[PDB]
């Protein structure tokens, strides 16, 4: 493949394949699921599962202001890149209107960033997929967004490992989410995050993250008191 | 230097008055009475301001822009009035830590869901809310006869209590205040947006019997 060596190349055929490839990294990075209800939007992300008594925390899922926040699949680093980034958009855009950047605002930022480094040499896409959770005047939002600098807005979704089954999963029961609570939102999730775990391990407060986002509820990681909850 | 005199504004149950005379003056010279000192900002808000009417239509225009600009391109809500003063009054005060001030005080209003909003600004980045507000000399001749109405009202003051006491500053402000035009416009802000009344005067008083040729002669 003379063409697959360069952001700056497309190919006869009009591809993209560094573009391509980024999006590999993607598909290769640890499951998560969003979802996203009448007023409440949940993240739910496969961590790294104990190696017998020996554990291993890497952070998958960030807050980015009160009423945002975000979990991610594929190259952690640029996640870290990417969190820094939108921490600080949201934070000049708060200190200027003394309120939260609204979501659909923040899905076109985040997708012109990637854009920026999809079109020049040295530069390169950004290895990894966000689900970007946030909760605004026009309700709840879920974002996934993959290197190729496109942002889609869903109402259900997943990503990384064997999320091909995950999003089986949701295509049932998403139409109801609309209507379900919190709790079952939820549920709805963490059975959609198990459809995407390997054979016969299953889920528990040390393998998954829950975060939740919504009205009146500012974007809120779980620890392991409110995980248990609803892991059982 | 075209610069423009007071502002006043007083919230009522409903809504919000500010007022302000159609006047830009040069020094002391009266240059121009028939300009519109308010402006409607978005769809909630108006503002207008007392000094340089350059820095004003300068600052102005900035926040008009970002507020239609924020909304045209992302499929978002238009910012509240809070929103827009926080950004005017960041705005404000970088111009300030650049030395390069925005010379006015302004006055700032708005309403969105029946949450009315009010609130001055100044050239320094000060900036503060209150049930009534009021720059130049506004400030020294009006906010004391509005907070009055304000103390008598502590229910909150009908448009048209607001509308008379509005008026009686403006009044006042004609008689003492220098650079001043009998010719005034009240924007009001209420549920259903901002409007800006036509130019209108108030009636004044001259004939009081101490201001008679005779009393006020130096010499007998």
């Amino acid at each position: 493949n003379e063409y697959d060596s360069d952001i700056t190349t497309w190919s006869p055929t009009g591809r993209l394949f560094q573009i391509e490839y980024a999006n590999e990294a993607v598909n290769n990075g640890s499951a998560t699921v969003g979802v996203k209800g009448k007023n409440f939007v949940v993240l739910a992300a496969l961590k790294r599962s104990p190696v017998a008594e020996l554990s291993s925390y890497q952070e998958k899922v960030f807050e980015i202001d009160e009423h945002v926040g975000m979990s991610i699949s594929g190259l952690v680093a640029d996640g870290r890149v990417l969190a820094r980034y939108l921490r600080t958009e949201c934070m000049n855009y708060r200190y200027m209107y003394s309120n939260g950047m609204p979501m659909n605002q923040m899905a076109d930022m985040i997708g012109e960033k990637h854009q920026r480094h999809i079109q020049c040499s040295g530069k390169r896409p950004f290895g990894v997929g966000l689900l970007l959770a946030g909760y605004d005047r026009q309700g709840p939002h879920l974002y996934q967004t993959v290197p190729s600098g496109d942002v889609y807005d869903y109402k259900a979704t997943a990503m990384g490992v064997r999320s091909q089954a995950s999003r089986t999963y949701l295509e049932r029961h998403f139409e109801h989410f609309s209507d379900c609570t919190l709790d079952e939102l939820v549920t709805h999730a963490l059975k959609a995050l198990a459809s995407a775990t390997s054979e016969g391990i299953e889920l528990n407060v040390k393998n998954t993250t829950i975060a939740i986002v919504g009205k009146d509820t500012p974007f809120t990681i779980f620890e392991e008191e409110s995980a248990r909850k609803y892991l059982d | 230097m075209a610069s423009g005199g007071s502002v006043i504004a007083i919230k009522y149950k409903g809504g919000v008055l500010m007022a302000a005379d159609t006047l830009l003056s040069y020094g002391s010279l009266a240059k121009w009475p028939n300009i519109p000192r308010i402006r409607l900002l978005g769809s909630h808000s108006a503002v207008c301001a007392t000094g340089s009417y350059a820095d004003f239509q300068m600052m102005a225009k900035q926040v008009e822009d970002n507020i239609e600009r924020q909304k045209m391109y992302h499929n978002v809500d238009e910012l509240s009035p809070s929103e827009v003063f926080s950004y005017l009054h960041r705005s404000i005060y970088q111009k300030r830590c650049d030395f390069d001030p925005c010379l006015c005080q302004m006055v700032f209003i708005g309403v969105r869901d029946g949450e009315t909003f009010l609130a001055g600004v100044d050239d320094v980045g000060t900036r503060w809310e209150d049930d009534c507000i009021a720059t130049g000399y506004g400030a020294y001749i009006a906010l004391p006869l509005l907070r009055q109405a304000l103390e008598k009202n502590p229910d909150g003051l009908s448009r048209g209590e607001a509308m008379r006491i509005l008026t009686d500053c403006l009044r006042v402000l004609f008689y003492r205040e220098c650079r001043a035009i009998n010719k005034f416009q009240v924007a009001d802000a209420a549920s259903d947006g901002v409007r800006i009344s036509e130019p209108f005067d108030v009636e004044t008083h001259w004939e009081y019997e101490g201001y008679c040729f005779e009393k006020t002669a130096i010499i007998r």
